[PDB]
RNA sequence: AGAACAUGGGUGAUAAGGUCCGUGUUCGAAAGGGAAACAGCCCAGACCACCAGCUAAGGUCCCAAAAUAUAUGUUAAGUGG
RNA sequence: AAUGCCGGUGUGAGUAGCGAAAGACGGGUGAGAAUCCCGUCCACCGAUUGACUAAGGUUUCCAGAGGAAGGCUCGUCCGCU
RNA sequence: AGGUUUGGCACCUCGAUGUCGGCUCAUCGCAUCCUGGGGCUGUAGUCGGUCCCAAGGGUUGGGCUGUUCGCCCAUUAAAGCGGUACGCGAGCUGGGUUCAGAACGUCGUGAGACAGUUCGGUCCCUAUCCGUCGUGGGCGUAGGAAAUUUGAGAGGAGCUGUCCUUAGUACGAGAGGACCGGGAUGGACAUACCUCUGGUGUACCAGUUGUCGUGCCAACGGCAUAGCUGGGUAGCUAUGUGUGGACGGGAUAAGUGCUGAAAGCAUCUAAGCAUGAGCCCCCCUCAAGAUGAGAUUUCCCAACUUCGGUUAUAAGAUCCCUCAAAGAUGAUGAGGUUAAUAGGUUCGAGGUGGAAGCAUGGUGACAUGUGGAGCUGACGAAUACUAAUCGAUCGAACUUAAU
């Protein structure tokens, strides 16, 4: 459950380890958002070098929260912390790779750049 | 238009004179005759020997009723 | 938080109509015995 | 003790295929994966941590990290979207709730066997 | 249209074919007879009379509710039937059919079907505005002193008086409720339970309806 | 410590239930009837009794006393061009 | 009729409150016992709610009798008579 | 001209009408912010400009300032403008300002001042009446009762956004881009159920463990926040799971439409002539005969009577076990069968291997069952053992028409 004023960790190649998130976008008094959904976000923590840097205020898209999600059967999925991939608003990834696990829902999000970059896609 | 208020807030409601006389018209005729009574206990009790039917057809046969024409 | 008119005799009476006492049973005692607080563990002159 | 009814109404759906667990044990779950036409099947392994429940309710969950990232897996004991289960290993616990796993690396800190 | 009578009994879940989760709530209809036909020409309306399960005979020293009375053991001997511990009127349905007397059995719903049930709810006792209203509590720390209270009730001089519908604390509810739109998923007639996809207003073992939804 | 009203004027903005003079009335210190209610507006000044009569101002379909009165006309709207 | 002075009696109302603090059961005395006496358990203070010593107070100290008032309930008890 | 927001006046209140912003909770208006209808264009076309009609419902998260106001960051369909003692302090706070301390500046001979700053500075009340939200007692209603109801009349619910045709057609010498049709779709808010699933908590549930004091080893019990740590039954719950929502009918407002004269040409109107919404009503949910009167089914008095009333009747209170109900009343489940409550016996679910004996191992410790054991609260079943198992109280005329 990520709200307004969480730090959120990045999972792919670019000047971005941390982020912020500034809104989470949707409806009006929308408060939380979950995998698959879009946050406007701060970069917190950047490496010295990448196409992103420290004060940018960028998309990004959630994979794997601590709160997993719900499936049909009663099937869950929980991570072990919450993480971001940096999108480019035309639904594709602003880096090159992407690092660690990566769930299901986005294919049904229409997120099917970053199905295939990613490793152990469950 | 009538009008009355249910003591709830914005709770004034309407109806116009034509179609309160299409549906009830019974009630069109006795409210008009009680608003025109006294509103006494005495009066409020008066207005409790008027009878309206809406059609030529009542039930009071064993009180013996008598015709009376509107003397203007 | 303060009355602003003393209560009449009339209005305090009438707020008194219920602070009564209950009549206690007045049922006969079964085994022996007399009338009482209705179906009790009654001992008082009897023996239920 | 819930009610005749209740058991009688959903006795029918249990399954009677699976072997037995205990949480500490290592299992892997072959589960199945529905696409346009093609019922792929995919392999979850992992430690069994916990065990709750009764009747057709009932419902276990298996840990695995594999990616440096731990996950969790938690699903029904008899949902029809599980081929079969294979007891992988045994181990021996002391708790009923393997909990005790900030986590990363191997800072895992759970005791094995 | 249809509709039969109730008491509840728990919830559990079935899994749908195709694979699925389905939470449901077992409700078990046994011992339903028509009991009287009200008629527009008699009664000014129609609609037929139903009894869900039955209870004891008259007996002479008989006083809790339990066993039936003199009169309502009179009723339902014109039936043909045992004294019941509810009756409730469905004026939906066709009273052309039902003749006075037949067993409405349990499968007279068809899995599939769309339904509506009515109940009472499960009555929390006397509760204030927070719990009963939803509201704010406003702050706790920086000197606050109130916590769970209501605001203001009213305006000032003018219109000097609290209006109707001012939402104070109060008995919570133990209300009746009807859910619209819920399904029949199984209909188990050795045992004649209904499952039905969802919740339903009441404690266990508490009396419920069922209809065929109206939209 | 005065007040409203109509008429004559100053001040103010051809404002004020404003303020300052002059000529009257009424309230103040005045009960009664009318204006729905309403010191100052209209009629009228209560020594006491009466289940007598004539009138004022205002009124006469019901509330609520008295014309659903006459005869003869307007109105169709109900209460800068 | 002076937010007059003194006395008596209301209303609010059977309402607010009864001043931090372990008690249970058995037996006894009594018109009357949760409350007094006697147990056997159990809890509390535990550098003190322990033992002295002051100032200060002035018979409150002991025994037997008593329950009108006092004791924020009761009382057969008491620093009360 | 219309409505009264900086001012004019001094009519109520100085034997007190006591407070700016913010918090909590509202209720009205329309002079419309979004959504809904329409039309105009110097609208090629989307864009747009521009108007009129429309008041049901909605109308946000932060950074800075005590702030009203104000500038900024992100969203959203949208982030309107007003009244109500500039709504609301016997509902809240107390940052600003009118209090006693102190520093600075300016101006005063000085005591002091300014209105400039800056730091620090005690927010009382047990609700009588009306009002409001809940829940009872009394009486009533032409025989008394028990259960089902009808609905005069009340209250509550009408809001929004994505992906798909259409369509790349209209149109675009270029780059740019019309409107319009179906099911659906799965969403955001806010409503009202409920605990099967994920989770929270659990103070008479099982386990591990540290100090100390008692019965002297150990095993128990006491106190250390429930001593602490790890899990967790039922009940109660959100962050969990279900469900609803313009509207499911046409029809109306500037507007768009038809035929047609004074004014013989002309004319959307003049008589006539149709529509276009959020308009109606419908619908949907709940409560409802103290609606001072509306039903239907069954039961009981065959008397007694001066049927004025009495006893028996149908039936309800009294009392006692209780909970699915509960401040209390009330409302449900029960009272000698029987399963209301408790014990006992079995489950379920919880937590996870008790003792005694054996086998070790130097010993701390392990094994290991012919041991997923022993323990177990509120869950469930069955059961007569302990109990609700006796008995009194209260209670049954006028009139026409027939037949």
């Amino acid at each position: 459950m990520i709200q307004q004023e969480t730090r959120l960790k990045v999972a792919d190649n670019s000047g971005a380890r941390e982020v912020l998130t500034i809104k989470v976008l949707g409806g009006s008094g929308r408060k939380t958002a979950n995998i698959g959904d879009v946050i406007v976000c701060t970069v917190k923590n950047a490496t010295p070098g990448g196409v992103v840097k420290k004060g940018d205020v960028v998309k990004a898209v959630i994979v794997r929260t601590k709160s997993g999600v719900r499936r049909n059967d009663g099937s869950y999925i929980k991570f072990d912390e919450n993480a971001c991939v940096i999108i480019r608003d035309d639904k594709g990834p602003r880096g090159t790779r992407i690092f660690g696990p990566v769930a299901r829902e986005l294919r049904e999000g229409n997120f099917m750049k970053i199905v295939s970059l990613a490793p152990e896609v469950l | 238009v009538y009008y009355r208020h249910s003591n709830h807030p914005g709770g004034i409601k309407s109806i116009t004179a034509g179609e309160l006389r299409r549906t009830n018209p019974e009630r069109l005729i006795e409210n008009s005759i009680k608003g025109m009574l006294p509103s006494t206990r005495l009066g409020e009790k008066q207005g409790k020997k008027l009878f309206v039917y809406g059609g030529a057809e009542h039930p009071h046969a064993a009180q013996q009723p008598e015709n009376y024409e509107l003397r203007g | 938080a303060v009355p602003k008119r003393r209560t009449s005799k009339t209005r305090k009476n009438k707020r008194r109509t219920h602070f009564k006492i209950s009549v206690p049973g007045m049922t006969e005692c079964p085994n022996c015995g007399e009338y009482k607080l209705s179906h009790r563990v009654c001992k008082n002159c009897g023996s239920y | 003790t819930n009610h005749k009814l209740i058991e009688a109404v959903t006795k029918s759906q249990l399954r009677t295929d699976l072997p037995s667990f205990r949480p500490g044990d290592t299992l892997r779950v072959h589960v199945r994966i529905i696409e346009g036409t093609r019922e792929r099947i995919q392999v979850f392994e992992g430690v069994v941590i916990k065990r709750r429940g009764g009747g057709v309710s009932e419902t276990f969950t298996v840990r695995k990290i594999s990616s440096g990232v731990g996950v969790e897996r938690t699903f029904p004991l008899h949902t029809p979207k599980i081929e079969k289960i294979e007891v992988k290993r045994r181990g021996k616990v002391r708790r009923a709730k393997l909990y005790y796993l900030s986590l990363r690396g191997k800072a895992a800190r759970i005791q094995e066997i | 249209t249809k509709g039969i009578l109730g008491r509840k009994i728990g919830m559990t879940q079935v899994f749908g074919e195709n694979g699925e989760l389905i939470p449901v709530t077992v409700v078990e209809a046994k011992e339903n007879v028509v009991l009287q036909k009200k008629t527009v020409e008699v009664d000014g309306y129609n609609a037929i009379q139903v009894g869900f399960e039955d209870k004891k005979a008259y007996k002479k020293d008989a006083k809790s509710n339990k066993y039936a009375n003199k009169p309502a053991e009179g009723h339902a001997k014109k039936a043909d039937a045992a004294p019941k511990r509810f009756i409730r009127e469905f004026r939906n349905v066709d009273v052309d059919a039902y003749e006075v007397g037949q067993e409405v059995s349990v499968d007279t719903f068809v899995a599939g079907d769309v339904i509506d049930v009515t109940g009472v709810s499960k009555g929390k006792g006397f509760q204030g505005a927070i719990k009963r209203h939803g509201q704010s509590r406003g702050p706790m720390s920086h000197g606050s002193h109130f916590h769970r209270a209501p605001g203001s009730v009213g305006m000032a001089s003018d219109a000097s008086r609290v209006f109707k519908g001012q939402k104070m604390p109060g008995r919570m509810g133990g209300n009746t409720v009807t859910v619209q739109n819920l399904e029949v998923v199984q209909v188990d007639t050795e045992n004649k339970v209904i499952l039905v996809k969802g919740n339903v207003p009441g404690p266990k073992k508490g009396l419920v309806e069922i209809r065929t939804s109206i939209k």
